[PDB]
């Protein structure tokens, strides 16, 4: 029962390659993954008001769904827990790094 | 043609975006009827 | 005027004298200004994804 | 419906605006654009003028 003490958690939210295109080094490996799959339509575990039906012809416009992974991992052999942020999309990671805020 | 753009638009593409989001508009204003 | 425009110009005190005139071509403005209209809900569509 | 004007000039006809961002260059990168088509005739492509 306190936020503070939570070691985890996951957030899914929508967005579009233009919209990760505008940090140029955040994110890798952008290329391998398909526009056509990881769709609002092919995710039911994400509620939204987007109608099932719609999509953008643009590639660069498409709306895709992404997972933010955000808590604690001992991210070294010592032994000591580290804040972390990871994010995947249609199962590939692209982005793996520790919290940036202060 | 009518820009020097590299990536100029086409109609088509313009009314591709404008029937996709029909449908919502569509049923939004039978709420508003 | 002139003078005082001229002396915005370079500070030089200038006496003006007018000697002639010539057929320039100019533009009027004319009705510029905001304008404010209310749209009817079924004559715009907006993006559904902007959440 | 049966209202019309004889005029040309002063004739009634209905025209779409499309207001948005779009990767206009290669780069990728979104740009404010408007454009304005009239009869399936594309008449206005440029970007936002306002500031």
């Amino acid at each position: 029962g306190d936020i503070n003490k939570a070691m985890f958690a996951i957030v899914s939210f929508e967005t579009c390659k233009a919209d990760l295109l505008k940090e140029k080094d955040r994110y890798h490996n952008l290329n391998k993954i398909d526009w056509q799959s990881s769709a609002p339509v092919n995710e039911p575990d994400h509620a939204t008001t987007t109608p099932q039906e719609f999509q953008i012809s643009d590639p660069m416009r498409k709306r895709v769904v992404a997972y933010e992974y955000w808590g604690f991992w001992d991210i070294e052999g010592n032994g000591v827990l580290e804040p972390i942020v990871a994010t995947w999309i249609g199962s590939t990671l692209i982005r793996l790094e520790k919290n940036p805020y202060p | 043609k009518l820009t020097s753009w590299k990536n100029e638009l086409s109609l088509q593409a313009l009314k591709a975006d404008l029937d996709a989001a029909k449908p919502s508009h569509t049923a939004m204003m039978i709420k508003v009827k | 005027k002139e003078s005082v425009r001229f002396f915005d110009e370079t500070g030089q005190a200038t006496y003006a004298v007018q000697t002639g005139t010539t057929t320039t071509e100019v533009e009027v403005p004319l009705a510029n200004h905001p304008t404010v209209e209310m749209l009817n809900p079924e004559n715009i569509i907006i993006d559904p994804s902007c959440q």
